[PDB]
Protein backbone atom coordinates (compact mmCIF):
# COMPACT_ATOMS: atom_id res chain seq x y z
CA UNK A 1 0.00 0.00 0.00
CA UNK A 2 0.89 3.84 0.79
CA UNK A 3 4.71 3.71 2.06
CA UNK A 4 3.98 5.66 4.83
CA UNK A 5 0.88 3.56 5.87
CA UNK A 6 3.47 0.47 5.65
CA UNK A 7 5.94 2.45 8.35
CA UNK A 8 3.20 3.28 10.96
CA UNK A 9 2.02 -0.16 10.46
CA UNK A 10 5.92 -1.81 10.82
CA UNK A 11 5.58 0.59 13.83
CA UNK A 12 2.66 -0.86 15.13
CA UNK A 13 3.54 -4.42 14.66
CA UNK A 14 6.92 -3.92 16.47
CA UNK A 15 4.88 -2.63 20.02
CA UNK A 16 3.36 -5.58 19.38
CA UNK A 17 6.11 -7.68 18.84
CA UNK A 18 4.94 -9.46 15.77
CA UNK A 19 7.95 -9.30 14.27
CA UNK A 20 7.08 -11.34 11.07
CA UNK A 21 4.70 -8.45 10.02
CA UNK A 22 6.87 -5.72 10.94
CA UNK A 23 9.74 -7.22 8.57
CA UNK A 24 6.75 -7.63 5.91
CA UNK A 25 5.98 -3.90 5.72
CA UNK A 26 9.57 -2.99 5.77
CA UNK A 27 10.36 -5.48 3.17
CA UNK A 28 7.74 -3.84 1.17
CA UNK A 29 8.85 -0.02 1.54
CA UNK A 30 12.12 -1.64 0.62
CA UNK A 31 10.68 -2.61 -2.35
CA UNK A 32 9.55 0.38 -3.43
CA UNK A 33 12.71 1.68 -4.48
CA UNK A 34 13.39 5.00 -2.78
CA UNK A 35 16.57 5.22 -0.26
CA UNK A 36 15.40 4.65 3.23
CA UNK A 37 15.40 7.28 5.53
CA UNK A 38 17.51 6.69 8.39
CA UNK A 39 14.23 5.17 10.84
CA UNK A 40 13.54 3.30 7.71
CA UNK A 41 16.72 1.87 7.58
CA UNK A 42 17.07 0.98 11.51
CA UNK A 43 12.90 -0.57 11.57
CA UNK A 44 13.93 -2.77 8.23
CA UNK A 45 16.85 -3.79 10.73
CA UNK A 46 14.82 -4.58 13.89
CA UNK A 47 12.31 -6.45 12.39
CA UNK A 48 14.71 -9.01 10.61
CA UNK A 49 16.99 -9.14 13.66
CA UNK A 50 14.38 -10.54 15.58
CA UNK A 51 12.95 -12.36 12.39
CA UNK A 52 15.81 -14.16 11.81
CA UNK A 53 17.00 -14.19 15.62
CA UNK A 54 14.07 -16.79 16.71
CA UNK A 55 15.22 -19.02 14.67
CA UNK A 56 19.19 -18.68 15.51
CA UNK A 57 17.56 -19.31 19.43
CA UNK A 58 15.80 -22.46 18.14
CA UNK A 59 18.38 -23.76 16.29
CA UNK A 60 20.89 -23.57 19.22
CA UNK A 61 18.21 -25.29 21.30
CA UNK A 62 17.52 -28.39 19.37
CA UNK A 63 21.40 -28.56 18.58
CA UNK A 64 22.31 -28.65 22.10
CA UNK A 65 19.22 -31.23 22.54
CA UNK A 66 20.53 -33.54 19.40
CA UNK A 67 24.29 -33.23 20.90
CA UNK A 68 22.66 -34.60 24.26
CA UNK A 69 21.16 -37.25 23.29
CA UNK A 70 23.83 -39.13 21.52
CA UNK A 71 23.45 -42.57 21.90
CA UNK A 72 19.93 -42.12 22.16
CA UNK A 73 19.64 -42.74 18.41
CA UNK A 74 15.61 -42.31 17.86
CA UNK A 75 15.32 -39.13 18.98
CA UNK A 76 18.31 -37.93 18.12
CA UNK A 77 17.07 -38.15 14.13
CA UNK A 78 14.06 -36.58 15.92
CA UNK A 79 16.11 -33.47 16.67
CA UNK A 80 18.54 -33.50 13.26
CA UNK A 81 15.17 -33.69 10.90
CA UNK A 82 14.02 -30.73 13.22
CA UNK A 83 17.32 -29.04 12.99
CA UNK A 84 17.07 -29.57 9.46
CA UNK A 85 13.90 -27.87 9.34
CA UNK A 86 14.76 -24.46 11.23
CA UNK A 87 17.45 -24.48 9.33
CA UNK A 88 15.70 -23.84 6.24
CA UNK A 89 13.34 -21.21 7.55
CA UNK A 90 16.72 -19.51 8.54
CA UNK A 91 18.26 -20.08 5.04
CA UNK A 92 15.30 -18.54 3.18
CA UNK A 93 15.03 -15.02 5.94
CA UNK A 94 18.73 -14.80 5.31
CA UNK A 95 17.97 -14.94 1.53
CA UNK A 96 15.24 -12.22 1.78
CA UNK A 97 17.71 -9.78 3.05
CA UNK A 98 20.47 -10.33 1.17
CA UNK A 99 18.46 -10.11 -1.75
CA UNK A 100 17.02 -6.98 -0.55
CA UNK A 101 20.44 -5.66 0.24
CA UNK A 102 22.04 -6.40 -3.28
CA UNK A 103 18.83 -5.29 -5.36
CA UNK A 104 17.80 -2.23 -3.49
CA UNK A 105 19.87 -1.25 -0.30
CA UNK A 106 23.37 -1.30 -1.24
CA UNK A 107 22.74 0.40 -4.53
CA UNK A 108 20.79 3.10 -3.61
CA UNK A 109 23.17 3.96 -0.65
CA UNK A 110 24.06 7.69 -1.39
CA UNK A 111 26.22 8.56 1.68
CA UNK A 112 29.39 6.62 3.28
CA UNK A 113 26.75 5.83 6.34
CA UNK A 114 24.35 4.03 5.32
CA UNK A 115 27.06 1.92 2.54
CA UNK A 116 28.56 0.93 5.88
CA UNK A 117 25.86 -0.04 7.79
CA UNK A 118 24.47 -1.95 5.11
CA UNK A 119 27.45 -3.69 4.05
CA UNK A 120 27.98 -4.56 7.81
CA UNK A 121 24.30 -5.98 7.22
CA UNK A 122 25.75 -8.24 4.16
CA UNK A 123 28.47 -9.24 6.41
CA UNK A 124 25.64 -10.03 9.01
CA UNK A 125 23.72 -12.09 7.32
CA UNK A 126 26.41 -13.95 5.53
CA UNK A 127 27.80 -15.03 8.81
CA UNK A 128 23.93 -16.58 9.87
CA UNK A 129 24.33 -18.30 6.59
CA UNK A 130 27.83 -19.96 7.74
CA UNK A 131 26.63 -20.70 11.14
CA UNK A 132 24.28 -23.54 9.68
CA UNK A 133 25.59 -24.07 6.21
CA UNK A 134 26.17 -27.53 4.49
CA UNK A 135 30.14 -28.38 4.60
CA UNK A 136 30.58 -27.93 1.03
CA UNK A 137 28.79 -24.43 0.73
CA UNK A 138 30.68 -23.25 3.85
CA UNK A 139 33.68 -21.58 2.75
CA UNK A 140 32.23 -19.67 0.27
CA UNK A 141 29.82 -18.52 2.39
CA UNK A 142 32.45 -17.77 5.26
CA UNK A 143 34.53 -15.37 2.35
CA UNK A 144 31.16 -13.46 1.17
CA UNK A 145 30.88 -12.75 4.94
CA UNK A 146 34.03 -11.71 4.98
CA UNK A 147 34.50 -9.63 2.14
CA UNK A 148 31.04 -7.40 2.97
CA UNK A 149 32.79 -6.71 6.53
CA UNK A 150 36.22 -6.02 4.96
CA UNK A 151 34.67 -3.83 2.50
CA UNK A 152 32.27 -1.37 5.13
CA UNK A 153 35.18 -1.58 7.41
CA UNK A 154 37.73 0.30 4.62
CA UNK A 155 34.88 2.97 4.09
CA UNK A 156 34.35 3.40 7.60
CA UNK A 157 38.00 4.30 8.43
CA UNK A 158 38.25 6.25 5.58
CA UNK A 159 34.52 8.15 6.02
CA UNK A 160 33.80 7.85 9.57
CA UNK A 161 34.77 8.95 12.81
CA UNK A 162 36.18 6.22 15.43
CA UNK A 163 33.58 6.97 17.70
CA UNK A 164 30.73 6.76 15.00
CA UNK A 165 27.81 3.84 16.55
CA UNK A 166 28.28 2.44 13.00
CA UNK A 167 31.87 2.05 12.79
CA UNK A 168 31.96 0.70 16.10
CA UNK A 169 29.51 -2.05 15.76
CA UNK A 170 30.38 -3.07 12.47
CA UNK A 171 33.69 -3.19 14.92
CA UNK A 172 31.98 -5.30 17.10
CA UNK A 173 30.06 -7.57 14.53
CA UNK A 174 33.26 -8.06 12.49
CA UNK A 175 35.53 -9.30 15.90
CA UNK A 176 32.83 -11.41 16.51
CA UNK A 177 33.11 -12.83 13.01
CA UNK A 178 36.72 -13.80 13.35
CA UNK A 179 36.24 -15.17 16.70
CA UNK A 180 33.17 -17.48 16.16
CA UNK A 181 33.19 -17.64 12.73
CA UNK A 182 37.46 -18.39 11.56
CA UNK A 183 37.78 -19.37 14.88
CA UNK A 184 40.82 -16.36 15.44
CA UNK A 185 40.48 -15.27 18.66
CA UNK A 186 43.64 -12.83 18.08
CA UNK A 187 42.71 -11.16 14.87
CA UNK A 188 39.18 -10.62 16.93
CA UNK A 189 40.82 -9.63 20.12
CA UNK A 190 43.12 -6.93 18.11
CA UNK A 191 40.44 -5.87 15.42
CA UNK A 192 38.30 -4.98 18.81
CA UNK A 193 41.10 -3.76 21.20
CA UNK A 194 42.14 -1.32 18.40
CA UNK A 195 38.43 -0.16 18.26
CA UNK A 196 38.16 0.81 21.46
CA UNK A 197 41.60 2.59 21.89
CA UNK A 198 40.46 4.81 18.83
CA UNK A 199 37.45 5.56 20.15
CA UNK A 200 39.05 6.41 23.28
CA UNK A 201 41.75 8.84 21.65
CA UNK A 202 39.19 10.64 19.90
CA UNK A 203 36.81 11.21 23.07
CA UNK A 204 36.04 14.62 21.87
CA UNK A 205 34.34 13.52 18.51
CA UNK A 206 31.34 12.49 20.37
CA UNK A 207 27.90 13.91 19.44
CA UNK A 208 25.06 15.53 20.69
CA UNK A 209 23.13 12.85 18.92
CA UNK A 210 25.33 10.50 19.42
CA UNK A 211 27.26 10.12 22.29
CA UNK A 212 24.56 7.22 24.28
CA UNK A 213 25.57 4.87 21.73
CA UNK A 214 28.85 5.56 21.70
CA UNK A 215 29.58 4.56 24.56
CA UNK A 216 26.95 1.96 25.28
CA UNK A 217 28.69 0.27 22.24
CA UNK A 218 32.60 0.96 23.62
CA UNK A 219 31.30 -0.96 26.33
CA UNK A 220 30.35 -4.18 24.31
CA UNK A 221 33.99 -4.25 22.73
CA UNK A 222 35.57 -4.04 26.52
CA UNK A 223 32.67 -6.80 27.45
CA UNK A 224 34.14 -9.43 24.50
CA UNK A 225 37.62 -8.40 24.98
CA UNK A 226 37.17 -9.37 28.55
CA UNK A 227 35.10 -12.40 28.01
CA UNK A 228 37.62 -13.55 25.52
CA UNK A 229 41.10 -12.17 27.66
CA UNK A 230 39.68 -14.61 30.31
CA UNK B 1 28.35 -21.56 26.54
CA UNK B 2 28.22 -17.78 26.97
CA UNK B 3 27.90 -16.04 23.47
CA UNK B 4 29.33 -12.59 22.91
CA UNK B 5 27.61 -9.24 22.00
CA UNK B 6 26.69 -8.32 18.42
CA UNK B 7 24.11 -5.29 17.27
CA UNK B 8 21.76 -4.89 16.48
CA UNK B 9 20.72 -6.69 19.95
CA UNK B 10 17.46 -8.99 20.37
CA UNK B 11 14.29 -7.41 21.69
CA UNK B 12 14.03 -8.42 25.61
CA UNK C 1 4.84 -44.84 15.66
CA UNK C 2 3.90 -41.55 14.52
CA UNK C 3 1.95 -40.87 17.75
CA UNK C 4 4.91 -40.98 19.99
CA UNK C 5 7.14 -39.31 17.24
CA UNK C 6 4.46 -36.21 17.35
CA UNK C 7 4.56 -35.95 21.35
CA UNK C 8 8.32 -36.07 21.29
CA UNK C 9 8.34 -33.84 18.09
CA UNK C 10 6.20 -31.49 20.45
CA UNK C 11 8.02 -31.28 23.25
CA UNK C 12 11.36 -30.52 21.08
CA UNK C 13 8.95 -27.66 19.91
CA UNK C 14 8.49 -26.43 23.20
CA UNK C 15 11.83 -26.22 23.94
CA UNK C 16 12.69 -24.21 21.08
CA UNK C 17 9.67 -21.97 21.57
CA UNK C 18 8.19 -23.06 18.61
CA UNK C 19 4.34 -22.95 19.10
CA UNK C 20 2.60 -23.11 16.17
CA UNK C 21 5.03 -26.65 15.64
CA UNK C 22 3.86 -27.98 18.81
CA UNK C 23 0.07 -27.34 18.52
CA UNK C 24 0.48 -28.81 14.86
CA UNK C 25 1.84 -31.56 15.97
CA UNK C 26 -0.51 -31.88 19.24
CA UNK C 27 -3.65 -31.47 16.64
CA UNK C 28 -2.36 -34.77 14.60
CA UNK C 29 -1.87 -36.55 17.77
CA UNK C 30 -5.84 -35.74 18.44
CA UNK C 31 -7.04 -36.19 15.08
CA UNK C 32 -6.15 -39.68 15.27
CA UNK C 33 -8.75 -40.27 17.07
CA UNK C 34 -7.55 -42.26 20.34
CA UNK C 35 -8.44 -40.33 23.86
CA UNK C 36 -5.31 -38.34 24.98
CA UNK C 37 -3.23 -38.80 27.58
CA UNK C 38 -2.61 -36.55 30.57
CA UNK C 39 0.65 -35.94 29.03
CA UNK C 40 -0.89 -35.13 25.85
CA UNK C 41 -3.69 -33.43 26.68
CA UNK C 42 -1.40 -30.71 28.78
CA UNK C 43 0.91 -30.31 25.66
CA UNK C 44 -2.08 -29.52 23.63
CA UNK C 45 -3.27 -27.27 26.30
CA UNK C 46 -0.18 -25.58 26.60
CA UNK C 47 0.74 -24.98 22.84
CA UNK C 48 -2.63 -23.46 22.33
CA UNK C 49 -2.21 -21.34 24.93
CA UNK C 50 0.53 -20.02 23.78
CA UNK C 51 -0.31 -19.45 20.10
CA UNK C 52 -3.18 -18.04 21.08
CA UNK C 53 -1.89 -16.34 23.95
CA UNK C 54 0.47 -14.03 21.36
CA UNK C 55 -2.76 -12.71 19.97
CA UNK C 56 -4.41 -12.09 23.11
CA UNK C 57 -1.13 -9.39 24.22
CA UNK C 58 -0.82 -8.08 20.74
CA UNK C 59 -5.05 -7.22 20.49
CA UNK C 60 -4.42 -5.94 23.82
CA UNK C 61 -0.99 -3.30 22.73
CA UNK C 62 -2.59 -2.48 19.38
CA UNK C 63 -6.12 -1.52 21.73
CA UNK C 64 -4.68 0.61 23.77
CA UNK C 65 -2.58 2.15 21.58
CA UNK C 66 -5.61 2.74 19.45
CA UNK C 67 -7.90 4.37 22.16
CA UNK C 68 -4.87 6.73 23.28
CA UNK C 69 -4.68 7.74 19.61
CA UNK C 70 -6.86 11.18 21.34
CA UNK C 71 -6.10 12.30 17.47
CA UNK C 72 -4.49 11.21 14.58
CA UNK C 73 -7.76 9.41 12.89
CA UNK C 74 -5.50 8.38 10.17
CA UNK C 75 -2.77 6.24 12.88
CA UNK C 76 -6.23 5.04 15.00
CA UNK C 77 -7.77 4.11 12.01
CA UNK C 78 -4.48 1.59 10.94
CA UNK C 79 -4.50 0.89 14.17
CA UNK C 80 -7.95 -0.55 14.06
CA UNK C 81 -7.30 -2.22 10.90
CA UNK C 82 -4.28 -4.06 11.94
CA UNK C 83 -6.40 -4.73 15.11
CA UNK C 84 -9.01 -6.58 13.26
CA UNK C 85 -6.44 -8.25 11.45
CA UNK C 86 -5.09 -9.89 14.92
CA UNK C 87 -8.82 -10.72 15.88
CA UNK C 88 -9.03 -12.64 12.81
CA UNK C 89 -6.46 -14.87 13.82
CA UNK C 90 -7.00 -15.47 17.27
CA UNK C 91 -11.09 -15.85 16.07
CA UNK C 92 -9.52 -18.92 13.59
CA UNK C 93 -7.17 -20.37 16.31
CA UNK C 94 -9.99 -20.36 18.75
CA UNK C 95 -12.43 -22.14 15.87
CA UNK C 96 -9.74 -24.85 15.48
CA UNK C 97 -8.96 -25.78 19.07
CA UNK C 98 -13.03 -25.54 19.45
CA UNK C 99 -13.37 -27.95 16.90
CA UNK C 100 -11.12 -30.01 18.27
CA UNK C 101 -13.05 -30.21 21.29
CA UNK C 102 -16.20 -31.07 19.55
CA UNK C 103 -15.42 -33.04 17.36
CA UNK C 104 -12.47 -35.16 19.02
CA UNK C 105 -11.61 -34.65 22.82
CA UNK C 106 -15.13 -34.03 24.54
CA UNK C 107 -16.67 -37.59 22.49
CA UNK C 108 -14.25 -39.77 23.74
CA UNK C 109 -13.62 -38.11 26.95
CA UNK C 110 -14.46 -41.37 28.79
CA UNK C 111 -13.75 -40.40 33.22
CA UNK C 112 -15.42 -37.33 34.32
CA UNK C 113 -11.75 -35.12 34.61
CA UNK C 114 -11.30 -35.44 30.81
CA UNK C 115 -14.60 -34.33 30.45
CA UNK C 116 -14.10 -31.47 32.98
CA UNK C 117 -10.80 -30.79 31.46
CA UNK C 118 -11.57 -30.24 28.29
CA UNK C 119 -15.37 -28.74 28.85
CA UNK C 120 -13.21 -26.31 30.70
CA UNK C 121 -11.18 -25.66 27.75
CA UNK C 122 -14.04 -24.88 25.50
CA UNK C 123 -15.83 -22.18 28.15
CA UNK C 124 -12.24 -20.47 27.77
CA UNK C 125 -11.84 -20.31 23.78
CA UNK C 126 -15.51 -19.26 23.83
CA UNK C 127 -14.25 -16.66 26.46
CA UNK C 128 -11.27 -15.70 24.38
CA UNK C 129 -13.95 -15.45 21.49
CA UNK C 130 -15.92 -13.20 23.34
CA UNK C 131 -13.35 -10.59 24.36
CA UNK C 132 -13.13 -9.80 20.98
CA UNK C 133 -17.09 -10.30 19.63
CA UNK C 134 -18.60 -8.37 17.04
CA UNK C 135 -21.31 -6.71 19.26
CA UNK C 136 -24.24 -8.07 17.16
CA UNK C 137 -22.54 -12.17 18.25
CA UNK C 138 -21.27 -11.36 21.09
CA UNK C 139 -24.54 -12.77 23.53
CA UNK C 140 -24.37 -16.42 21.84
CA UNK C 141 -20.55 -17.08 22.25
CA UNK C 142 -20.95 -15.36 25.82
CA UNK C 143 -23.42 -17.87 26.58
CA UNK C 144 -21.43 -20.54 24.91
CA UNK C 145 -18.75 -19.96 27.25
CA UNK C 146 -20.81 -19.82 30.44
CA UNK C 147 -22.67 -22.95 29.30
CA UNK C 148 -19.64 -24.75 28.86
CA UNK C 149 -17.68 -23.65 32.13
CA UNK C 150 -21.27 -24.84 33.74
CA UNK C 151 -21.31 -28.27 32.68
CA UNK C 152 -18.16 -28.81 33.73
CA UNK C 153 -18.65 -27.30 37.05
CA UNK C 154 -21.50 -29.73 37.66
CA UNK C 155 -19.42 -32.67 36.62
CA UNK C 156 -16.54 -31.19 38.79
CA UNK C 157 -18.96 -30.89 41.90
CA UNK C 158 -20.45 -34.56 41.24
CA UNK C 159 -17.36 -36.59 40.52
CA UNK C 160 -14.41 -35.19 42.06
CA UNK C 161 -12.78 -34.00 44.73
CA UNK C 162 -12.56 -29.95 46.08
CA UNK C 163 -8.81 -30.48 46.22
CA UNK C 164 -8.51 -32.06 42.23
CA UNK C 165 -6.36 -29.09 40.52
CA UNK C 166 -8.95 -29.49 37.41
CA UNK C 167 -11.98 -28.44 39.72
CA UNK C 168 -10.02 -25.85 41.18
CA UNK C 169 -8.67 -24.84 37.86
CA UNK C 170 -11.93 -24.71 36.66
CA UNK C 171 -13.46 -22.43 39.62
CA UNK C 172 -10.28 -20.01 38.88
CA UNK C 173 -11.41 -19.35 35.02
CA UNK C 174 -14.78 -19.71 35.79
CA UNK C 175 -14.68 -16.96 38.54
CA UNK C 176 -12.55 -14.79 35.98
CA UNK C 177 -14.97 -15.28 33.25
CA UNK C 178 -18.14 -13.78 35.53
CA UNK C 179 -15.74 -10.80 36.63
CA UNK C 180 -14.23 -10.10 33.38
CA UNK C 181 -16.83 -11.18 30.60
CA UNK C 182 -20.12 -10.95 32.21
CA UNK C 183 -18.96 -8.04 34.89
CA UNK C 184 -19.92 -9.51 37.61
CA UNK C 185 -17.65 -8.89 40.42
CA UNK C 186 -19.54 -10.32 42.87
CA UNK C 187 -20.34 -13.83 41.58
CA UNK C 188 -17.10 -13.69 40.76
CA UNK C 189 -15.88 -13.89 44.43
CA UNK C 190 -18.49 -15.58 45.43
CA UNK C 191 -17.49 -18.77 43.35
CA UNK C 192 -13.75 -18.08 43.75
CA UNK C 193 -14.39 -17.98 47.42
CA UNK C 194 -16.89 -20.96 47.90
CA UNK C 195 -14.29 -23.38 45.58
CA UNK C 196 -11.24 -21.78 48.01
CA UNK C 197 -13.30 -22.77 51.25
CA UNK C 198 -15.05 -26.06 50.18
CA UNK C 199 -11.08 -27.44 49.12
CA UNK C 200 -9.66 -26.25 52.78
CA UNK C 201 -13.01 -28.36 54.21
CA UNK C 202 -11.95 -31.11 53.11
CA UNK C 203 -7.79 -30.91 52.58
CA UNK C 204 -7.58 -34.43 53.83
CA UNK C 205 -8.41 -35.47 50.16
CA UNK C 206 -5.22 -34.13 48.85
CA UNK C 207 -2.84 -36.74 47.05
CA UNK C 208 0.48 -37.34 47.07
CA UNK C 209 0.46 -37.08 43.28
CA UNK C 210 -1.53 -33.44 43.66
CA UNK C 211 -0.91 -31.74 46.16
CA UNK C 212 1.86 -29.01 45.09
CA UNK C 213 -0.66 -28.09 42.18
CA UNK C 214 -4.19 -28.30 44.61
CA UNK C 215 -2.42 -25.78 47.00
CA UNK C 216 -0.30 -24.05 44.18
CA UNK C 217 -4.27 -23.31 42.69
CA UNK C 218 -5.57 -22.23 46.25
CA UNK C 219 -3.22 -19.47 46.00
CA UNK C 220 -4.07 -18.07 42.86
CA UNK C 221 -7.98 -18.15 43.84
CA UNK C 222 -6.92 -15.92 47.02
CA UNK C 223 -4.74 -14.15 44.42
CA UNK C 224 -7.68 -12.94 42.31
CA UNK C 225 -10.31 -12.57 45.26
CA UNK C 226 -7.11 -9.88 47.29
CA UNK C 227 -7.27 -8.06 43.86
CA UNK C 228 -10.70 -7.65 43.75
CA UNK C 229 -11.33 -7.48 47.42
CA UNK C 230 -9.21 -4.08 48.01
CA UNK D 1 -3.54 -3.17 33.90
CA UNK D 2 -2.21 -3.28 37.13
CA UNK D 3 -2.11 -7.12 38.32
CA UNK D 4 -4.39 -8.58 36.59
CA UNK D 5 -6.35 -11.77 37.69
CA UNK D 6 -4.82 -15.39 36.92
CA UNK D 7 -6.18 -17.88 34.33
CA UNK D 8 -4.80 -21.42 34.08
CA UNK D 9 -3.00 -22.84 32.23
CA UNK D 10 -0.25 -19.69 32.46
CA UNK D 11 1.84 -18.57 29.53
CA UNK D 12 5.24 -19.61 29.48
CA UNK D 13 7.53 -16.40 31.13
O1 LIG E 1 18.79 0.53 19.18
C1 LIG E 1 19.88 1.05 19.03
C2 LIG E 1 19.99 2.14 18.04
C3 LIG E 1 18.95 2.88 17.57
O2 LIG E 1 17.65 2.73 17.93
C4 LIG E 1 19.44 3.88 16.60
O3 LIG E 1 18.74 4.70 16.05
N1 LIG E 1 20.78 3.80 16.49
C5 LIG E 1 21.61 4.58 15.67
C6 LIG E 1 22.64 5.35 16.21
C7 LIG E 1 23.48 6.11 15.42
C8 LIG E 1 23.31 6.09 14.05
O4 LIG E 1 24.12 6.83 13.25
C9 LIG E 1 22.30 5.29 13.48
C10 LIG E 1 22.07 5.27 12.04
O5 LIG E 1 22.09 6.30 11.40
O6 LIG E 1 21.84 4.09 11.42
C11 LIG E 1 21.45 4.53 14.30
C12 LIG E 1 21.22 2.69 17.35
C13 LIG E 1 22.05 1.68 16.58
C14 LIG E 1 23.39 1.52 16.92
C15 LIG E 1 24.18 0.61 16.22
C16 LIG E 1 23.63 -0.11 15.18
N2 LIG E 1 24.48 -1.06 14.41
O7 LIG E 1 24.27 -1.27 13.23
O8 LIG E 1 25.41 -1.62 14.97
C17 LIG E 1 22.30 0.08 14.81
C18 LIG E 1 21.51 0.97 15.52
C19 LIG E 1 21.02 0.57 19.85
C20 LIG E 1 21.04 -0.76 20.29
C21 LIG E 1 22.08 -1.22 21.08
C22 LIG E 1 23.09 -0.35 21.46
CL1 LIG E 1 24.39 -0.93 22.46
C23 LIG E 1 23.07 0.98 21.07
C24 LIG E 1 22.03 1.44 20.28
O1 LIG F 1 1.83 -27.30 34.80
C1 LIG F 1 0.88 -27.50 35.54
C2 LIG F 1 0.19 -28.80 35.43
C3 LIG F 1 0.66 -29.88 34.74
O2 LIG F 1 1.83 -29.93 34.07
C4 LIG F 1 -0.26 -31.02 34.89
O3 LIG F 1 -0.07 -32.12 34.41
N1 LIG F 1 -1.31 -30.68 35.66
C5 LIG F 1 -2.38 -31.51 36.01
C6 LIG F 1 -2.60 -31.84 37.35
C7 LIG F 1 -3.64 -32.67 37.71
C8 LIG F 1 -4.50 -33.16 36.73
O4 LIG F 1 -5.52 -33.97 37.11
C9 LIG F 1 -4.28 -32.85 35.38
C10 LIG F 1 -5.18 -33.34 34.32
O5 LIG F 1 -6.41 -33.81 34.60
O6 LIG F 1 -4.82 -33.31 33.16
C11 LIG F 1 -3.22 -32.00 35.02
C12 LIG F 1 -1.12 -29.27 36.05
C13 LIG F 1 -2.32 -28.42 35.70
C14 LIG F 1 -3.07 -27.83 36.71
C15 LIG F 1 -4.18 -27.06 36.39
C16 LIG F 1 -4.54 -26.89 35.06
N2 LIG F 1 -5.72 -26.07 34.71
O7 LIG F 1 -5.81 -25.56 33.62
O8 LIG F 1 -6.63 -25.93 35.52
C17 LIG F 1 -3.80 -27.49 34.05
C18 LIG F 1 -2.69 -28.26 34.37
C19 LIG F 1 0.51 -26.41 36.48
C20 LIG F 1 0.68 -25.07 36.10
C21 LIG F 1 0.36 -24.04 36.97
C22 LIG F 1 -0.10 -24.33 38.25
CL1 LIG F 1 -0.50 -23.05 39.35
C23 LIG F 1 -0.23 -25.65 38.66
C24 LIG F 1 0.09 -26.67 37.79
MG1 LIG G 1 3.29 -28.57 33.50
Amino acid sequence: MDKNELVQKAKLAEQAERYDDMAACMKSVTEQGAELSNEERNLLSVAYKNVVGARRSSWRVVSSIEQKTEGAEKKQQMAREYREKIETELRDICNDVLSLLEKFLIPNASQAESKVFYLKMKGDYYRYLAEVAAGDDKKGIVDQSQQAYQEAFEISKKEMQPTHPIRLGLALNFSVFYYEILNSPEKACSLAKTAFDEAIAELDTLSEESYKDSTLIMQLLRDNLTLWTS
Amino acid sequence: TIVPATLPQLTP
